[PDB]
């Protein structure tokens, strides 16, 4: 109340996105989000997350492909 | 935006979710490498040491499968592969904070196992499943060095006995070890440096004893290890005393907290009982190498209603898992061995009735492994109809190509119970007799299934071609004596590429079709492992004793004995 050692929009901070939780420092509501963030994703393909945010690809074939057969050959 | 990342990333710990994160974009791919934690590679031959270094640079834990599943019935001579050091010296120099290494079917030395325990300073975990190549010298090494060690886990590894001598290594400041499974020593260990170690290691919740422990000090170590969650019996035989049977009964009891039980070799009768203040909080229990009759089996397993995993030989019997079934409604998983395989005569009482009782019985039954001598398809098709839930299914009837014993007939509409009402199965085990029929049950059904074994059954390439065209989950598919060879294999080439391995042997693939398979395939290793010499100097015509074949993208390996031919 003071946590942030980045201290030491109001929103929901007080009566307690991650922007800015991070910021200022308020190191469990980091852990609040990023867990349920990182749900968002657990047991999605790599286009059903990049739909659900706004990162579009940047991968020409070439690697995107070379990638995926790293990943399942050797990592999976 | 990166910190976020990093940390939303920290919560993702699923190999196929960190792939996943890996291909959203080069900025994803990047934070990504950094950060991850370990790495799981199934084939240590997919992939090179460097390769992986190269990408996951602050790895903490690499866990490597050597051979395949076939070498566990002796069908991958010595020197064929699954050398380990490479790893370690390429990680040696790379991995400074690297804490567990879990290997397994791989060849580790004693020089291995020194550079491990010079290299790594926070190293916690070794745990070495079904391995060769190391002695007791190799572990001393560890037990010296390892200040920090939470698990030495030996399950099924070959040893060196030079001698159990290597225990006693452990310094006196050694406290921190977790877990400790020594069953496949058949070293001595010295009994006080043991009882030693396992009172000034408080955190101790595993232990997992050798034969060479015999049960009159079981009950000593127990009281020092107050807070096991499981625990392997030693040897657990002994003249029947009061005294001996009161000593074990309370020290057991003494302990609230355990969960698993196994070991009791040469286990006698009389003191069984011993362990029924346990019996009803166990989520485990691993009688494998009991010899104990059924009686004394059912009255150990009435007061079990907590387990979810029984593991037991054939002695159990028909009535015995009658009663499991009333009994256990929280049971899982069932593993029934044999008590005698190389006798076709029935010395116990095991049937298919057994398997059938469980399965109306256990809501929850989904893992099997079953050796009995005789079965029907009625059976299978019940089972399928009970247990729709099923995972894992490996079925093994003794005497091989045995047909259903009332109508004489194939096992295939049995088997296609199974896969077709069983829709997660995720895996398979097949026996009896069967035609090409149950591969086409299997091919249009088992679209989960991920791995199949097969043995003495199918009628022709047409069996193995169901199943590299309907199989849409395969990954490891591993054949013996059956006739498939060159025709399935070639039309189905890509496949194989989907696919982690397939293995053949004594089948009917032709060196001919070896070859040509390696020239359409770069990046598949297809190795012919052969003992008769140079396939080059038999008619190409000729099956290969065995193939094994992987995709990979490392290229032919560097180690190949003698024996073995990349294509
Ligand atoms: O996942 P994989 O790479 O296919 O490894 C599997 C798998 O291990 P995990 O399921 O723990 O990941 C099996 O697990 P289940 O099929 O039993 O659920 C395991 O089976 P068991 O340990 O229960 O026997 C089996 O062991 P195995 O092949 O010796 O039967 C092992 O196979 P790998 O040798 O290919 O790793
Ligand atoms: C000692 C463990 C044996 C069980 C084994 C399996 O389930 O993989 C098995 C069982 N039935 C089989 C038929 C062909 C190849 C392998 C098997």
């Amino acid at each position: 109340a003071l946590e942030s050692q980045t201290i030491a929009i109001l929103a929901k901070v007080i009566e307690y996105l991650i922007l800015a939780a991070n910021y200022l420092n308020i190191k469990n509501l980091l852990d609040l989000t990023c867990q349920t963030v990182a749900d968002m994703i657990k047991g999605k393909t790599p286009e059903e997350i990049r739909t659900t945010f706004n990162i579009k690809n940047d991968f020409t074939p070439e690697e995107e492909e070379e990638v995926r057969r790293e990943n399942q050959w050797a990592f999976e | 935006p990166e910190e976020v990342l990093e940390h939303v990333f920290s919560f993702i710990q699923l190999d196929k979710d960190r792939n996943s994160v890996s291909l959203v974009c080069k900025s994803w791919y990047e934070i990504e490498r950094w950060c991850r934690r370990k790495v799981f590679i199934g084939n240590c031959y997919a992939v090179s040491p460097a390769t992986v270094i190269r990408r996951f640079p602050k790895v903490r834990s690499v866990e490597l499968k050597g051979k395949p599943h076939f070498a566990d019935f002796n069908l991958v001579p010595d020197g064929w592969g699954g050398y380990v050091y490479p790893w370690i010296e390429a990680m040696s120099s790379s991995y400074t904070w690297l804490e567990e290494i879990r290997l397994k079917r791989m060849v580790v030395t004693d020089d291995c196992l020194e550079l491990i325990a010079k290299s790594f300073k926070n190293f916690k975990v070794l745990v070495l499943s079904s391995c060769e190549g190391f002695s007791t010298d190799g572990l001393a090494a560890i037990a010296a060095t390892c200040r920090n060690l939470k698990e030495l886990d030996l399950r099924e590894s070959d040893v060196d006995d030079v001698s159990g001598h290597w225990l006693s290594h452990f310094p006196d400041t050694y406290t921190s070890l977790v877990s400790l499974n020594i069953s496949c020593l058949a070293s001595e260990v010295s009994f006080s440096a043991l009882e030693r170690l396992v009172t000034r290691c408080p955190n101790l919740k595993s232990l997992k004893l050798n034969r060479a422990v015999p049960l009159e000090k079981l009950a000593t170590l127990l009281q020092r290890a107050p807070q096991l969650e499981e625990l392997g019996t030693g040897g657990y035989t002994a003249e029947v005393r009061p005294d001996v049977y009161s000593g074990l009964s309370v020290a057991l009891s003494g302990c609230k907290e355990l969960r698993c039980l196994s070991g009791f070799w040469d286990a006698v009768p009389a003191y069984l009982p011993a362990v029924y203040s346990v019996c009803s909080r166990l989520t485990t229990l691993n009688l494998s190498y009991a010899t104990v009759q059924s009686y004394d089996l059912v009255k150990l397993l009435c007061q079990c209603p907590k387990l979810q995993r029984l593991w037991v030989l054939d002695y159990i019997e028909d009535a015995g898992l009658e009663v499991l079934a009333s009994t256990c409604k929280d049971l899982r998983e069932l593993r029934v061995f044999p008590s005698e395989p190389f006798v076709m005569e029935p010395n116990v009482a095991l049937t298919e009735q057994g398997l059938v009782s469980v399965s109306m019985g256990c809501p929850k039954l989904e893992s099997v492994l079953y050796f009995c001598r005789q079965m029907t398809n009625a059976a299978l098709i019940t089972i399928a109809r009970n247990r729709p839930n099923m995972t894992r299914f490996r079925l093994c009837i003794i005497e091989p190509k045995a047909p259903d014993y009332l109508t004489l007939e194939p096992l295939d509409i049995g088997f296609g119970a199974i896969v077709e009402h069983c829709k997660d199965l995720r895996r398979l085990s097949l026996s009896g007799l069967l035609t090409d029929k149950v591969f086409e049950y299997i091919g249009t059904y088992a679209k989960k299934m991920e791995m199949l074994s097969v043995a003495f059954a199918g009628d022709s390439d047409l069996g193995m071609h169901h199943v590299l065209s309907g199989c849409d989950s395969l990954r490891k598919l591993e054949i013996r004596d059956c006739p498939f060879g060159d025709k399935a294999l070639l039309a189905n080439a890509s496949k194989l590429e989907t696919m982690r391995s397939l293995w053949m042997s004594s089948c009917s693939v032709s060196f001919g079709a070896c070859k040509l398979l390696g020239q359409k395939m770069p990046k598949l290793n297809v190795e012919v492992i052969d003992e008769r010499g140079a396939p080059d100097s038999r008619p190409e015509s000729c099956p290969v004793e065995r193939v094994f074949i992987y995709r990979t993208v490392a290229g032919p390996r560097f180690d190949m004995p003698g024996f073995v031919w990349n294509m």
